[PDB]
């Protein structure tokens, strides 16, 4: 009948007080109320009432419906939240039904209400004094402290973890025929037990648990399977995610957004394409901290394009360690590519999309790389192993990318897989001058101040031209003068420039860019046989006919 | 007995807390090694777990040594490093031996296992705070926290520093002319003795340490060098007998680029031979003025830069570039066109189809290279995408340290270093 807790040691922030915030008007209603909860709460050891000597203070609220019970005491803690040290992240992933293995048995158990059983450490009880304001302002308030991890503090997420891992651990070791896993309130039980016996191995688990004053609610009874666990339907062959409903509104607070944002994140492992534009709201919304009412626009369209993808169910196979992962990619057009993960052929694990990275110029070889990367990373989260590859791109083009490219690439073990469409080079400079390639001298200049400039060349078989341009740069002009030496010349030509920047901007291979003098240019490319293009310095002897531009 | 190895008293840095590094994913492998090793560590009381009010953490892999075979825990420290009080009087207090570069032969070896005798300061532990991550997040990460002097923190080499005098004090007596460096966890141990008799003091070494210990495991393995026989990479000049345009146009590139180094180079004679509208392939005859301005060109590049030395107060800055074919080039400064050191790397293990594999191996190479030299590793301005970088790098590593590293964007500089 006796219960024995170990408590964490808690400190507030270096150079700061305890909370000092003032307890406001309460209606008669609210106290008695409050009264009568608090009186409830001292008798299980879960407050006690304390003296006037506590400098400290939080205020408390009261509220809810009679329905499914009278009133309920809210103490608001975000001043003492703010003045407590900071605590191990509990969060840092969350897991996916993919990366589980199958299991004949399992049980799901909620220990979201244990935490109110685990005592809070002695020395910091006195900060979280409350005060229950008197009928009217004619008696001193009843003053009360908590005596375990209180419902909204900070530390309780992280204690109440640590707390039920190390009460857990002797259990878990002497059953190594069952597996625990712990997920915010949620605590899975799997094994390959037969019902039976696996049905024993819970009730003991449970008495394990009430050696320690942790109790777990009773018989949930229902149809078996599907298992729920954080959010997945768990079957013995498969598992499956519910569409998920998205509430709708016109009117949204900070705090509906929050849980709008963290219910999307939750599913954007498990749903292909998702959002953040919203986040640049809460950035600002929970800036301010404020629950409000942020005004929700443009995050209106990933929103409705979120809801769109949620409207279907996400279904999947679990991992056999004994068998390769394999993952396919899939380019499908505007920066966007799909991917399956899977072990045997059409059972996937994991399906998603990658979207290119933002940036100026870019190349489906770059976007190929990076999605290789983010998938790799991904499957070691999960799986802890890197997958075996099946791209769209050639064994024979890859070899070519990467033995010329300036910068370091790799790609791990992968297979060329013949699915349209093919990611390719587009074009391929050459690394030496062409002989009896017609050799076009290019240059650029503009006008700071008009705005005003020319691009010209001049070469070596007496060809040349001019052309004015307004409302340009020396950026632009110098790229303009190596486009009207592509546009005039041969299918092979060699091309001399002394624009640095032109240079960096076609070493890096785009095959694709955002800006239109580029992209013609790329074009261009793309046409001639042989290109072969020359670097000078400027303001030198060098070109001949620079005095025309 | 009855008297405790008292602790030194160590603190951060003035107004800075401790690392709050994020771990990456590791693989079930090393995940799998790192469990065993830290379990046995735990149990020799070397480290303990830690209960959630530490807010700390510093990333954590293993790493498997060539020829070793046995996972090697490696904390990734760099964060904590930064914010670790330079201890001057017995930190820093490790100067530099500019002796080492000059010797014929160096051998390193692991020796940071000597500093788990040492117990650390009780309330600086908390800092050394790290997570073995589970596979799926399926578990909570396992927390521990040293009680002995870390392996990869700058703060064990400077407290083990007098223990450590004491242990090689009768080698060196008997050996005046051999050079020891101590950086990190690792031991350099520079000699001009016969390579056989310098594999004999090697070992001879190598007992003091084992004979020392009543207060491994790859305190047996070597790694050799030979800063006698390094030597930087000067500028050259083609020589050629015919010159097409686009030879000439090259040259002065480089001509140009070099001038930027040394301040008597001039272009004029040879820019004159590009005044025109010629064909790129098309051979044009060296005026007698040109000829003489490249010999001129050519003789002060044989000369040393004026006007380089190095400066301990500041940064080393190290830039690599792909060359292709396995070859990579690389410089090292403070400021720029002042090299301390310019090198070039062929062949190299990795080269068979991994870039990234060759490029992790190069930076390693540098960075013993600079730590010989100047007792510190540089700062890294790497070829590459942060992304692949940072997905395997770690990899190939095999180093018991790490220096910090930042990203690149397409320099023509890579062609003047051929
Ligand atoms: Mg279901
Ligand atoms: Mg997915
Ligand atoms: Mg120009
Ligand atoms: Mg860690």
């Amino acid at each position: 009948p006796i219960s024995p807790i170990e408590t964490v040691p808690v400190k507030l922030k270096p150079g700061m007080d305890g909370p000092k915030v003032k307890q406001w008007p309460l209606t008669e209603e609210k106290i008695k109320a409050l009264v009568e909860i608090c009186t409830e709460m001292e008798k299980e050891g879960k407050i006690s009432k304390i003296g006037p000597e506590n400098p400290y203070n939080t205020p408390v609220f009261a509220i809810k419906k009679k329905d499914s019970t009278k009133w309920r005491k809210l103490v608001d803690f975000r001043e003492l939240n703010k003045r407590t040290q900071d605590f191990w992240e509990v969060q840092l992933g969350i897991p996916h039904p993919a990366g589980l293995k199958k299991k004949k048995s399992v049980t799901v158990l909620d220990v979201g209400d244990a935490y109110f059983s685990v005592p809070l450490d002695e020395d910091f009880r006195k900060y979280t004094a409350f005060t229950i304001p008197s009928i009217n302002n004619e008696t001193p308030g009843i003053r009360y402290q908590y005596n375990v991890l209180p419902q909204g503090w900070k530390g309780s997420p992280a204690i109440f973890q640590s707390s039920m891992t190390k009460i857990l651990e002797p259990f878990a070791a002497q059953n190594p025929d069952i597996v625990i896993y712990q997920y915010m309130d949620d605590l899975y039980v799997g094994s390959d037990l037969e019902i039976g016996q696996h049905r024993t191995k819970i009730e003991e688990l449970r008495q394990h648990l009430l050696r320690w004053g942790l109790t777990t609610p009773d018989k949930k009874h229902q149809k078996e399977p599907p298992f729920l666990w954080m959010g997945y339907e768990l079957h013995p062959d498969k598992w499956t995610v519910q569409p998920i409903v998205l509430p709708e509104k016109d009117s949204w607070t900070v705090n509906d957004i929050q849980k709008l944002v963290g219910k999307l994140n939750w599913a954007s492992q498990i749903y292909p394409g998702i959002k953040v534009r919203q986040l640049s709201k809460l950035l600002r919304g929970t800036k301010a901290l404020t629950e409000v009412i942020p005004l929700t626009e443009e995050a209106e369209l990933e929103l409705a394009e979120n809801r769109e993808i949620l409207k279907e169910p996400v279904h999947g196979v679990y991992y056999d360690p004994s068998k390769d992962l394999i993952a396919e990619i899939q380019k499908q057009g505007q920066g966007q590519w799909t991917y399956q993960i899977y072990q045997e052929p059409f059972k996937n694990l994991k399906t998603g999309k990658y979207a290119r990275m933002r940036g100026a110029h870019t190349n489906d070889v770059k976007q190929l790389t990076e999605a290789v990367q983010k998938i790799t990373t991904e499957s070691i989260v999960i799986w802890g192993k890197t997958p075996k590859f099946k791209l769209p791109i050639q064994k024979e083009t890859w070899e070519t990318w990467w033995t010329e490219y300036w910068q370091a690439t790799w790609i791990p073990e992968w297979e060329f897989v013949n699915t349209p469409p093919l990611v390719k080079l587009w074009y391929q400079l050459e690394k030496e001058p062409i002989v009896g390639a017609e050799t076009f001298y290019v240059d650029g200049a503009a006008n700071r101040e008009t705005k005003l400039g020319k691009a010209g060349y001049v070469t070596n078989k007496g060809r040349q031209k001019v052309v004015p341009l307004t409302n340009t740069t020396n950026q632009k002009t110098e790229l303009q003068a190596i486009y009207l030496a592509l546009q005039d010349s041969g299918l092979e030509v060699n091309i001399v420039t002394d624009s640095q920047y032109a240079l960096g901007i076609i070493q890096a291979q785009p095959d694709k860019s955002e800006s239109e003098l580029v992209n013609q240019i790329i074009e261009q490319l793309i046409k001639k046989e042989k290109v072969y293009l020359a670097w000078v310095p400027a303001h030198k002897g060098i070109g001949g006919n620079e005095q025309v531009d | 007995p009855i008297s405790p190895i008292e602790t030194v008293p160590v603190k951060l840095k003035p107004g800075m807390d401790g690392p709050k590094v994020k771990q990456w994913p590791l693989t079930e492998e090393k995940i799998k090694a790192l469990v065993e090793i830290c379990t046995e560590m735990e149990k020799e009381g070397k480290i303990s777990k830690i209960g959630p009010e530490n807010p700390y953490n510093t990333p954590v892999f293993a790493i498997k040594k060539k020829d070793s075979t046995k996972w090697r825990k490696l904390v990734d420290f760099r964060e904590l490093n930064k914010r670790t009080q330079d201890f001057w009087e017995v930190q820093l207090g490790i100067p530099h031996p500019a002796g080492l570069k000059k010797k014929k032969s160096v051998t390193v070896l692991d020796v940071g296992d000597a500093y788990f005798s040492v117990p650390l300061d009780e309330d600086f532990r908390k800092y050394t705070a790290f997570t073995i991550p589970s596979i799926n997040n399926e578990t909570p990460g396992i927390r521990y926290q040293y009680n002995v002097l870390p392996q990869g923190w700058k703060g064990s080499p400077a407290i083990f520093q007098s223990s450590m005098t004491k242990i090689l004090e009768p080698f060196k007596k008997q050996n005046p002319d051999i050079v020891i460096y101590q950086y990190m966890d690792d031991l350099y141990v520079g000699s001009d003795l016969e390579i056989g008799q310098h594999r004999t003091k090697i070992e001879e070494l190598r007992q003091h340490l084992l004979r020392w210990g009543l207060t491994p495991p790859f305190l047996w393995m070597g790694y050799e060098l030979h800063p006698d026989k390094w030597t930087v990479q000067p500028i050259v000049l083609p020589e050629k007998d015919s010159w097409t345009v686009n030879d000439i146009q090259k040259l002065v590139g480089k001509l140009n680029w070099a001038s930027q180094i040394y301040p008597g180079i001039k272009v004029r004679q040879l820019s004159k031979l590009l005044r025109g509208t010629k064909a790129l392939t098309e051979v044009i005859p060296l005026t007698e003025e040109a000829e003489l301005e490249l010999a001129e060109n050519r003789e002060i590049l044989k000369e040393p830069v004026h006007g380089v030395y190095y400066d301990p107060s500041k940064d080393l800055i190290a830039e690599i570039q792909k060359q292709g074919q396995g070859q990579w080039t690389y410089q090292i400064y403070q400021e720029p066109f002042k090299n301390l050191k310019t090198g070039k790397y062929a062949r190299m293990r990795g080269a068979h189809t991994n870039d990234v594999k060759q490029l992790t191996e190069a930076v390693q190479k540098i960075t013993t290279e600079s730590i010989v030299i100047w007792g510190k590793t540089p700062k890294f301005k790497l070829p590459i995408q942060k992304e692949t970088w940072e997905t395997w790098w770690t990899e190939y590593w095999q180093a018991t340290w790490i220096p910090e590293w930042e990203f690149v964007n397409t320099p023509p500089l890579v062609k003047l270093w051929y």
